[PDB]
């Protein structure tokens, strides 16, 4: 996971 | 004799805006002016004492 | 239309009976004496003075010396 | 003993003493906790109350942070240290309170009494109820104490209840005092001094409206 | 304790502290976060609460850049430095006010005074209407006439209209008589004096509630 | 020439009107002031010309 | 601390430094990112935020150019030089704006206000409405501060209000002020001196229009 | 699983 974000979109 | 006690009838609390000059939807200026509303209305206060 | 409560005041620094921080006037207060009476299931009461109020309050422009 | 009442504000931390054997209370006034959150394996049992109310019961030995969210969008922060002994209740509470509820009165009055007071009021203020009509006012409704002298002034009937007002003079020229059970006549039903003077002085023409019973029984 | 709250602009970046082995939460006084982005593998679990907050844990130990998200329209960049300790609670305040179309809606439906009105009552009691919601007071934002000093306290914005609380205190030991006219600062548009008062005695502890034009000038 | 001199434009008329202190069905008691507004709007005109 | 605000023309160069480690963000005030473009395996991630913005990190070691491309048909160029340490936000702008918006007046004034100034812009300009028609002139409306002669002139009336004008003869012969709460009556509801001119002197005949209320109550 | 959390949501 080179350059892996964690973006976690919430509902 | 039952207790006998005056009524008390607390009066109203009034608090003024100022409204600063603004022109309005169809162009009429309104210079500087006021309006005043109650915040808390008045009551009956009860008792303290009976005698 | 609208209400229009208050007559003018009695008739830096400018002279108006507008503009001027307004008060708000005393309710009226009325008291009722009810006679001893008695009622269905047979109690009898002893109320004493109920008091009402007939009059709402209304705004008021200070006179202005 | 009692339970810890604490006030702490919206996100506020409040370190408490918990303990690791026993299970452990807290609740919140007026408020049902709805989520507590705490590190992963920490708090072993989490069980909802009565009303709002989180039993848990945690068998660690370290200090760790616990989170309780409410029903009413409030979030509290607590610091939790595990002690032995026994459980401990917390009673989380609000700092400022954010609106004021304003009781009505729950309390009615005997339908009556309610009679009497709308027509003393209709009265006074000059409106004739729809019921009533205009009539003679009666020549003698009340006891007259003291040298008083009364006119008849003005009256109304309706179908169980009849009004009159009549002005009082003062020919005494003394300095009187005003009790409105003087004022009684064998079949009144309600006394009223217009002005709510307790003393009346000479010439003090007070008016009073009584209310006696039409169609008396 | 009590939470940090910081209020960073939509641009602002603010170097904290986060907690390791216990949680921590960041909300928004007046919005609904939605989303939070972070480096791959620095956080290691999040969860959005009802009220709209954000519960995150971050286990690693290196230095790193958190971004939140918001429903209105709004992101705000936080830099967190990971220490051993108890979980933390921060509140970030707006600082700019965000956009809500729908409050405008409300605000332009009826009329002015009666928005001001209304506004100003709500200041008074603390019913704040549902659409608006709490940003940073301004640090200037009325005229100290001669003497007096300001401090902020709370400060709540929608559209088109803000709304803010001045702790006004006079330094003057002779006492000054106040007209709201003085305040008056290009780009206000009502003052209001909580107890009405024609004069201020030295020592004096008065707030004023004073609105402005959200963005305007 | 009467023509081709460059035209300016008049001035617009404005009138003030004073609304006497009045109250409002939620009771507020309202002091307006004076509300200007303007009666005619402005028209051409070319210079007299010397 | 706060965004870097940087207002380059269309197509514009800007040299900015950028993390190698830590999340990148640029946004657009008032405009929304469409897409962005660097030279291939430069950028590894990309992603929209709320709005306008793009979170990026890049790994590489080498200086680059991007460019960035709104919904309004804007691209502007960035060159970024990756370098250790904290993620870096951008608030890009527009160099000189494309047009102008007139925002029009939102307020809007009580229905009584209103009606008060319709009908006294009608009678000045002569128009009578459609609901008014004419009848006699009241023979006192106003009250005649020193010495000032009145006679009645012309006058409307309609369902709810009714209009005067009164022609003020001034017999003085000093100078004098107006102020339009002299002419104050009980029970006028506005008064409009024609000529807007402070000051009388003698023979200062303005005219003035009052409005009281038609079926007075 | 570290770093994990535990939250129960009481219905």
């Amino acid at each position: 996971r080179p350059g892996m974000m964690d973006s976690q979109e919430f509902s | 004799n039952p207790g006998t006690v005056h009524p008390q009838r607390s009066r109203d609390q009034i608090a003024t805006v100022w409204i600063a000059p603004w022109v309005d939807s169809d162009n009429a200026f309104h210079q500087p002016g006021r309006v005043s509303f109650v915040v808390s209305p008045a009551d009956w206060v009860l008792p303290a004492r009976v005698n | 239309t609208v209400s229009t409560t208050p007559p003018v005041s009695a008739g830096v620094r400018c002279d108006n009976p507008g503009t001027v921080h307004p008060q708000r006037s005393r309710d009226q207060i009325a008291t009722v004496w009810i006679a001893p009476w008695v009622d269905s299931d047979n109690a009898f009461h002893q109320p004493g003075r109920v008091s009402f109020v007939v009059s709402p309050a209304d705004w008021v422009l200070p006179a202005r010396v | 003993q009692s339970p810890a009442t604490i006030s702490l504000p919206q996100g506020g931390q409040f370190r408490l003493s918990i303990s690791n054997t026993d299970p452990n209370m807290i609740f919140i006034p007026g408020d049902k906790v709805t989520a507590i959150t705490a590190p992963g394996g920490m708090l072993a049992d989490k069980r909802l109350t009565r009303a709002g109310g989180v039993l848990f019961t945690s068998v660690a030995t370290r200090t760790f942070t616990i989170f309780v969210e409410t029903a009413r969008g409030q979030t509290f922060s607590v610091v939790a240290t595990p002690v032995k002994g026994e459980g401990r209740v917390y009673r989380l509470m609000s700092a400022e309170p954010p609106s004021r509820p304003e009781t009505r009165k729950w309390e009615t009055a005997q339908a009556y009494e309610k009679l009497l007071i709308s027509l003393n009021r209709a009265v006074l203020t000059g409106d004739i109820p729809d019921g009533y009509g205009e009539v003679k006012p009666l020549s003698d409704g009340i006891r007259l104490p003291g040298g008083f002298s009364v006119t008849p002034l003005k009256a109304w009937a309706g179908d169980q209840l009849r009004a009159d007002r009549y002005e009082l003079r003062n020919a005494n020229t003394w300095g009187v005092a005003l009790r409105e059970q003087d004022f009684w006549k064998p079949g009144v039903r309600a006394v009223m001094f217009d002005n709510n003077a307790q003393t009346l002085m000479g010439g003090g023409r007070m008016t009073v409206t009584v209310i006696r019973g039409n169609g008396e029984g």
